[PDB]
């Protein structure tokens, strides 16, 4: 699905 | 701000090297003691050489120095908070009131902004300032742009989750194909855009696009020193299978997709499994099909003790 | 040595920020122009702040500056050469003559040394200085050691490949459990030791050890900010299956192991597949079993158009 | 014509019974010796009682007497010859010239006639007298009919193979549902009509009919003392699966069908396997599908070292 | 006792044949009317010819005449009663008191006797006269025997269920290999002995015997006109798989066995499935193995809502 | 498929 | 398993 | 198997 990325 | 000197000493003494083994050729024994004491600043160049003398990785030294945590600066704390506000949607308001105004302060804050906007849609929270100003914001951020950095891909990844694909489409295209790697972080965000966009394409049966994102991902494996994320590579590969199924109605492909979904259960990836099941279900519905008894068995089991799951979040 | 200033400018101008937006509060406009010109050194602290002002990742900036390639220093080139000497075993001699003498110069060179020793055993090349001095070398390197760095785990990973497990055993134990992450590189080498040691244990039916390495790996998933390598997690998980099979002769576990091996074929991991097939074959033999027709079908197919494969190499 | 007496004696003496144990109560010792000598005829009633006295099955006694082979009378030899003429299509002519004229002499000969007509179509042999007179023949045989015997079902089974389903349809309907069993032979032919008609329906996607034949077969399992043929039950059950697949596009059903086809290979049913593979292929084609790699792998393998297979023949 | 004449007329009139078409050449019109009236006995020879003239199967005619039910004579009713007494173990006593005394009256009654003895062991009912006289009985029945009939195989089939294999062993050997078929009934009982004896061998890990019974069954497929029972062929084939597994610990074979067990569920054979599951469980236990999650899942599910199942009974 | 029966 | 046959 | 790591 849609992965929320916050690196 | 970072006790780098402290680390140099620690590594030096553990490795049994003497100060002379470090500053000799680089700097003066007096100034070095000033460095190793965290009183005098050290240039990346100097650190680069000390790194080579110690025999320990440059980046590892930095990490050990305290830069091994994105909690060193403001934005860092804010991103960590997103997870918190995501499981504690009551803390949304007061916090969102503080981020919303700084959303254009830097790409960092904008990513954080979109972060909140995601939480809102999920918990059906009203965010009118979004729908009213996002197109403007994007125009402002991506207008005179020629090259893109890691945070750029991060922004677009979250954007694909709170904006209809058609609006995001044009912003993505000029960001691929990728030609080089610029770090694990960069390699990771560049894959998330592909993985989220490939998911959206398939869900919309827009195969011409899905095909494109697949090729784009496949291309990344060509680039030297690019760290391809295992999970993504597995999930993207599953989407590849369903892609081939929608294309040539081939049954083998459908089985493989199902088989991949299985592996996620076998190795412990709870959420990914839950995710891909609910996904193969929907895609099969829109296709006039009925997934195997187990896939269809998990669905109702999840959608009952779940109903509304929280999207995946990488940090 | 690294055009960091060049990058700052590039990012600054692309992002449309003005010099004032960077040096204001940090340094003087004159000295900053000196930094951005690659004439004056920049401290990690200064760079840290410019990174925050630009909104672009610190490490990405470094990478873009040219530190995005382990070819910046001597040891870097040498490690890249290992791959070359591995497919061109004719270049072994002259090169090995240059590394062998510097094997104790730093952990870096020792890892490189063991690198050559691997190539030698593979191509049945005589390396008498090894068997005669390694125990001494190890004594010298690991004697007054309390903490271990990334290269330490790298060394032990290669060591497990050219030394009977029993000799390496005692060196490993004091290196686990792991409690923190110190970078993608560190997270990767710490998993390789586990993955190679778990393989050796299983191949020796030494289940008490295999169990230990499995727990050690499982523990890593607990540590915050640790990047667990996808592939390894998949291959280690397969070893977990065969582990459960050797333990309780459970058939489900054996099937899962076989199924995992299958997935590697489905996603394109040619070598890993070849590898795990030849592996499940051997382990099944020692167990008085005959793997499914396909597994056993690939074997002869590989061992004929292969015979002696090159071990996996990560860089 | 049948040495029944011979058998009675044989069984009597082996079982150690004395003549008195048989004729006493039934007939005179003198006349019995006349029976046991194959000089005096024996009524089924008499045999029935001797069967009870001996403790050996009535029908087994008959079989041992020589009625255990449908080569006792004319028609018997002719049916056995069909197999011969089927693998030696050169013997067609001279033989067909002798059967064709007697095709309406009795249901037996008509079944034999249709038998030849099958061989002809298979080997693309010209049979003009067929297409010109069959409708007439059927009218003549099935016009004043109310009940049907075993040979009736046999006739219709072969008919379904050399006449477009639509012509045979109306003749079948009044022959089901079945309410009783009248022997293994009868139970077998009544299932062949169902099995051949269900195959034709599915191949024509005529699901309303396919459904009917399935129910008709399912009903047979309800009837007491009816011997349901294993193979048929397996092949019909496979057709049931493909039926459910064409209906609700359910994937489980398709898998089961494929799995059944597999079992036929596992147990040694060469032809049945070849048959159902070529079948699932065609049905999948007409459905815009691509069967698994093995099913599709066998196909070309068969259709090359086969091209034109001989239909199944039960006797 | 059997209205055969009635049937001849019925078939004759339905087929529209005239009396002349039957008795002409065989008998006198006056005597034939006497036959067709069920007043004068008819010889199997006469019936044989009328059968040929009618074009309807000889045996079918007999069956339609009323011999299509093993309830024509005493023993018939008694065997049908076995099923009744098996689900109504309260009717055991009074009935067993009547059969026990006639157990040596004929092979028929002995089979019936063993029938009761089975019901007794199942319901843990005391049958002391058995253990005290069976060896004697067998001596008496099988001592001067050279050839065996259908009931002989029936007797031994039931015997294998209430007597330790070792006692039955010597009685079986002289009954194989089989060389001819003597009817569906005969073909069926000759396969039951093989199927029950192969089961016992495998359960006792006595592979030398199991191998023998497998070959014996395989041989039956060679014999012309022998009706091989579908189910048995499937269940025996499954036992073949487990046989190969116990022999060469081959995993494919084990899978196939499991897969066969699956098919029985797919086609509706409830009891057979229940049976083979509980079987593969036990055999796996004795082998230090743990069957797949489903097989092991059904077990407890059955053994709880079952505990003590009734053995299969063919009639 | 279509079984040819000749009992 | 063991089939009880009573034909 | 045994992965040769040279980071």
């Amino acid at each position: 699905a849609i992965t929320l990325i916050f690196i | 701000m970072f006790k780098i000197g402290s680390v140099l000493k620690q590594i030096r003494q553990e490795l049994n090297y003497h100060q002379i083994d470090l500053y000799s050729g680089i700097m003066s024994k007096s100034v070095y003691i000033k460095v190793e004491a965290d009183s005098r600043p050290i240039s990346v160049e100097e650190l680069s050489k000390f790194s080579e003398r110690l025999g320990v990785n440059f980046f590892e030294i930095l990490n050990r120095a305290g830069m091994n945590t994105k909690s060193v600066n403001e934005t860092g704390k804010e991103k960590l908070l997103i997870s918190k506000i995501f499981t504690n949607p009551d803390l949304f308001d007061k916090n969102f009131q503080r981020i919303e105004p700084k959303r254009l302060t830097s790409l960092q804050y904008f990513s954080i902004y979109l972060g909140y906007i995601s939480i809102a849609h999920h918990y059906n929270i009203e965010v009118p300032t979004f729908n009213k100003t996002i197109t403007s914001d994007l125009k402002h951020l991506y207008d005179k742009r020629t090259t893109f950095f890691g945070i750029d891909y991060e922004i677009v990844s979250n954007l694909l989750n709170v904006l209809p694909y058609e609006e995001v489409s044009s912003i993505i295209k000029p960001m691929y194909p990728i030609v080089d790697s610029f770090g694990k972080d960069y390699d990771l965000t560049i894959q998330t855009v592909l993985k989220n966009a490939l998911t959206i394409s398939i869900m919309n049966r827009n195969l011409k696009e899905a095909q494109y994102y697949i090729n784009q991902f496949e291309h990344l494996k060509t680039i030297k020193n690019i760290s391809i994320n295992g999970c993504y590579d597995l999930e993207i590969n599953y989407l590849k299978q369903i892609y081939q199924f929608l294309t040539d109605k081939n049954i083998d492909s459908y089985l493989n997709a199902v088989n991949i979904i299985n592996i996620f259960k076998i190795i412990g990836k709870e959420d990914i499994h839950r995710s891909l099941v609910e996904e193969l279900t929907k895609i099969s519905a829109k296709e006039k099909f009925t997934p195997p008894k187990e896939v269809t068995m998990y669905y109702e089991n999840y959608v009952a003790i779940e109903n509304n799951p929280i999207p995946e979040i990488k940090e």
